[PDB]
């Protein structure tokens, strides 16, 4: 019986790669051609490897998984036993797709347009996105922020109602306890000892990380308030929390846009010498050539012929159509493209060698067999990915290229300039992803009535987040849903893991090239060692635990805070003192409205 | 004098699993052809050396022909465990010849796809040094029997490879030419000049 396993999976393995591949070469020319031609031709070969999956994930159930002693086979076949969730009648997942295309389609064409002129109508991107990151006034935030929820956000609220019940139902079927426990079941290790992990330790494991992480974020709201009131003087309180359409985006994920309202030390010039930099063009092959030179001084391979032959690079004339995300693509075979609307900037020149850490992660475990060809768990892709860019932003790389000045002076005031516009973006999108998939996880727990729901959510934004509704919200709102992830069904905790693992790498990458200073100065150009405790990670692929590959580079079995914490703490302690005449923590009674 | 171009230069080359043989005799063999060119990619001689071949005598040259994927070429040699080296061709441990391979992706792989090269992945027993199989029958992997029909633990042996130009390296297809050297009681045949 353990034979037949094994003959099965290879049959799997070789006709996956040709349904794989065919949907992936598909999917390229959809996402390079926006044309109903190449839409339904990459549709037809992803349902293909759709129904395939059908079938042999019902077939793999067939085998028992506790009769098989090889681990690297027994973990083939879990994988492909895991992906069976067809447990509901054909007509109530065909609403469940139709609720999902519905969500999705509201959130992509939502507009709403401005009362005062209601010649300029607004979708979000562009838009309202560019009021959030850019407008100054009180009431043109104010409007944009509660429109979104207001319009398109009310809409999403009879979807995502049922949108839980079919997702819960489908859960149960499958012996999860709720929709929230389906996705929690990426961090779970069932078997190997030592190296097990739950769908409920996630849970107190992220809590007890997020508990280390108060004391930072007090501070960086302390601080962010107080130049905050400068900006929008008598609308916010210094004891209470802030106001949600003040924090740079649509929903404060990202604290990124109020560096200009919360510069440290505004004075000493910005190291992104992006304009300058231009006048150096270069050409776009230069860009990732130097990205394949970091990598290839680490010790990693250079990119594939494919790469340079197969990928888009730059912009082809115009007649043809083109999707402006920037991907990274392992299509199979070995077929590794970038595709990625960049110019001769320098914010791009940091995604590329982001982008090019995943091709660098693809290209690794390329080696084990098809069901294994994966990231450790959702958090590791981008956790590889965030370090590329991490240490390709130091100015010691950007010295030794030739792109920064020679005689750069670094100052610990343009320490801090820095540091403080990554707490603004790493540090502050931490308490909101948390706070987040808290509240999805207790809705689908189904500890959130359904009368409760907007209720519950301000009541979580004002004690984790720190920020309070500007205008009061009933239950026919649903702000949740009024982001991406949310009403798209996607997971989100992965952005709170991988961002405590990126530093768990980096740290041990530096500690492996033996760095003398601080964390943030640290660049792991040249350093074959770092690279050779790299490369022992991204060879493992879904093989090996997540506990062990997070073992083999960081020397630990589970998520760490202290890495990050020591990132940022040049800028923690400078907070302290800004901070001894203000007030940290906030009271979650204060609101804008009364 | 010897029809080296006619295995070389052919214009179709065998899938592995029914790999084609040529028996050469009696001729002048020019060597020089085949290690002064970048055509060649590989070119691994294994119990002589690659160059002073040309002046040494040998009874008869069997040239295998075949065409395998470029991560598969590794297994073209002594002592290999692989699926090409274990169900379409393996070589023995006592191997005297030479293993030449060469990119062919122009020429073996079409945008559309080419699924005509097809290999054998699965077999009761292994193959013997120089054993061909071109059975068709379905394997039978379990108990219950599989008639002539597909099915449950009934698998069809052949599988194709899927040779189109976006493919890596490790996937182009690589025609292979074994040439295998052996001198039997009469040493003397085929020789370089
Ligand atoms: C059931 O399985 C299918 C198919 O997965 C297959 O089987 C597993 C065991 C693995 O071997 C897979 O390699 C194999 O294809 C699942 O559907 C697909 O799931 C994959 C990912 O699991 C989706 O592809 C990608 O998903 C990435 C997740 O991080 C995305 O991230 C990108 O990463 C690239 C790196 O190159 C970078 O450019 C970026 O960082 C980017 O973020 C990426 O966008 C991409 O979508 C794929 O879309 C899924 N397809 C379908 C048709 O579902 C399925 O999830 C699973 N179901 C379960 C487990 O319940
Ligand atoms: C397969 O076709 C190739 C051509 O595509 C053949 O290569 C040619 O081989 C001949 C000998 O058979 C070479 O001629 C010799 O060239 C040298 C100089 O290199 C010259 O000094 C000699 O006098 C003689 O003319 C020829 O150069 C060579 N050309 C190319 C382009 O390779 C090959 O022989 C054919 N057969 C195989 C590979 O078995
Ligand atoms: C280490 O990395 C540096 C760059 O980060 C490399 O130094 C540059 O090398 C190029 C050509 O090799 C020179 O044109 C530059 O002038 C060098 N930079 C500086 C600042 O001088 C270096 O080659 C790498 N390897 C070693 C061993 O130092
Ligand atoms: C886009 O397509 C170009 C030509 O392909 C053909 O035309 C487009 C409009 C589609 O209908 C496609 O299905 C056709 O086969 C390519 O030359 C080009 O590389 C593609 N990608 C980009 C980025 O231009
Ligand atoms: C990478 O490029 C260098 C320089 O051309 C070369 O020596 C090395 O073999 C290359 N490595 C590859 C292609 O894996
Ligand atoms: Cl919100
Ligand atoms: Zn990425």
């Amino acid at each position: 019986t353990e034979d037949l396993v094994n003959t099965f999976l290879e049959k799997f393995n070789y006709e996956a790669e040709e349904l794989s591949y065919q949907s992936s070469l598909a999917s390229w020319n959809y996402n390079t051609n926006i044309t109903e031609e190449n839409v339904q031709n990459m549709n037809n070969a992803g349902d293909k490897w759709s129904a395939f999956l059908k079938e042999q994930s019902k077939l793999a159930k067939t085998y028992p998984l506790e009769e098989i002693q090889d681990s690297t086979v027994k973990r083939q076949l879990q994988a492909l036993q895991q992906n069976g969730s067809s447990v509901l009648s054909e007509d109530k997942s065909k609403r469940l797709n139709t609720i999902l295309n519905t969500m999705s389609t509201i959130y992509s064409t939502g507009k709403v347009c401005n009362p005062d002129n209601p010649q300029e109508c607004l979708l979000l991107e562009p838009g309202l996105n560019e009021i959030m990151a850019n407008s100054l006034d009180y009431n043109e935030r104010l409007w944009a922020w509660e429109s979104w929820r207001s319009e398109v956000g009310k809409q999403l609220r009879p979807l995502y109602e049922e949108y839980v019940v079919l997702k819960n139902e489908m859960a149960r079927a499958n012996h999860y306890e709720d929709y929230g426990d389906y996705w929690r079941g990426d961090y779970e290790v069932n078997g190997v000892d030592g190296y097990d992990y739950s769908r409920g330790q996630l849970i107190e494991d992220v809590e007890h990380t997020f508990e280390e992480i108060k004391p930072l974020y007090e501070h960086l709201h302390a601080y962010v308030r107080a130049k905050l009131m400068n900006a929008y003087p008598s609308y916010i309180s210094p004891i209470g929390c802030l106001p949600a359409h003040l924090l740079g985006d649509m929903w404060g994920r990202f604290w990124t846009n109020l560096y200009s309202l919360t510069v440290p030390f505004g004075q000493k010039p910005n190291i992104d010498v992006t304009d300058a930099m231009v006048d150096q063009a270069w050409d776009a092959q230069r860009i990732f050539k130097e990205a394949e030179k970091f990598f290839v001084s680490v010790g990693l391979p250079n990119m594939t012929q494919g790469f340079w032959e197969n990928s888009m690079l730059t912009e082809p004339s115009d007649s043809w159509k083109v999707v402006c995300h920037p991907t990274a693509w392992d299509l199979g075979r070995g077929d590794f493209r970038i595709k990625m609307c960049t110019k001769v900037t320098m914010d791009d020149f940091l995604t590329a060698h982001h982008e090019m850490g995943h091709i660098q992660y693809d290209m690794a475990y390329a080696a084990q067999p098809f069901l294994l060809r994966n990231g450790a768990n959702e958090g590791f892709h981008e956790a590889v990915g965030e370090i590329m860019s991490l240490s390709a932003a130091t100015p010691k790389h950007l010295k030794s290229i030739g792109l920064l000045s020679p005689d750069f002076q670094e100052d610990n005031e343009t320490e801090i300039n820095f540091l403080l516009k990554q707490a603004l973006t790493i540090v502050g999108t931490l308490p909101f992803t948390y706070m987040l998939e808290k509240w999805r996880w207790m809705v689908f727990k189904g500890e959130i009535p359904k009368d409760q729901w907007m209720k519950k959510w301000w009541e979580m934004k004002r004690e984790i987040v720190g920020v309070v509704e500007p205008v009061p919200h009933d239950e026919t709102y649903c702000d949740p849903a009024s982001l991406f992830h949310v009403s798209n069904d996607y997971s989100f905790i992965r952005y709170y893991t991988r961002t405590l693992y990126q530093f768990q790498f980096q740290e041990a990458l530096c500690q492996a090239a033996k760095h003398e200073g601080p964390l943030h100065k640290c660049d792991i150009s040249n350093s074959t060692e770092a690279g050779q405790k790299l490369f022992n990670m991204l060879r493992l692929g879904k093989s090996e635990p997540w506990t062990l590959a997070l073992e083999n580079v960081v020397g630990a079995k589970n998520m760490n805070v202290r890495p990050l914490l020591n990132y940022f703490e040049p800028l923690f302690t400078w907070l302290k003192d800004q901070n001894k005449n203000s007030f940290v923590g906030w009271s979650t009674d204060w609101s804008p409205y009364a | 004098l010897c029809p080296f171009g006619e295995v070389f230069n052919a214009t179709k080359f065998p899938s592995v699993y029914a790999w084609e043989r040529k028996k050469i005799s009696n001729c002048v063999a020019d060597y020089s052809v085949l290690y002064n060119s970048t055509f060649f990619s590989t070119f691994k001689c294994y119990g002589v050396s690659a160059t002073k071949l040309n002046d040494l005598c040998f009874s008869n040259v069997y040239a295998d022909s075949f065409v395998v994927k470029g991560d598969d070429v590794r297994q073209i040699a002594p002592g290999q465990t692989g699926v090409i080296a274990d169900y379409n061709y393996k070589l023995p441990d006592d191997f005297m010849g030479c293993v030449l391979a060469w990119n062919t992706r122009n020429i073996d792989a079409t945008s559309t796809g080419n699924y005509n090269y097809k290999y054998r992945l699965f077999r009761k027993s292994n193959l013997k040094p120089f054993e061909r199989d071109i059975s068709t029958e379905i394997y039978q992997a379990g108990s219950t029997p599989c008639n002539g029909v597909e099915g449950f633990n009934c698998y069809f042996p052949l599988q194709s490879y899927g040779f189109q130009p976006t493919n890596g390296v490790g996937y182009q297809p690589y025609r292979v030419v074994v040439l295998s050297f052996e001198l039997l009681n009469a040493p003397a045949t085929v020789c370089g000049p």
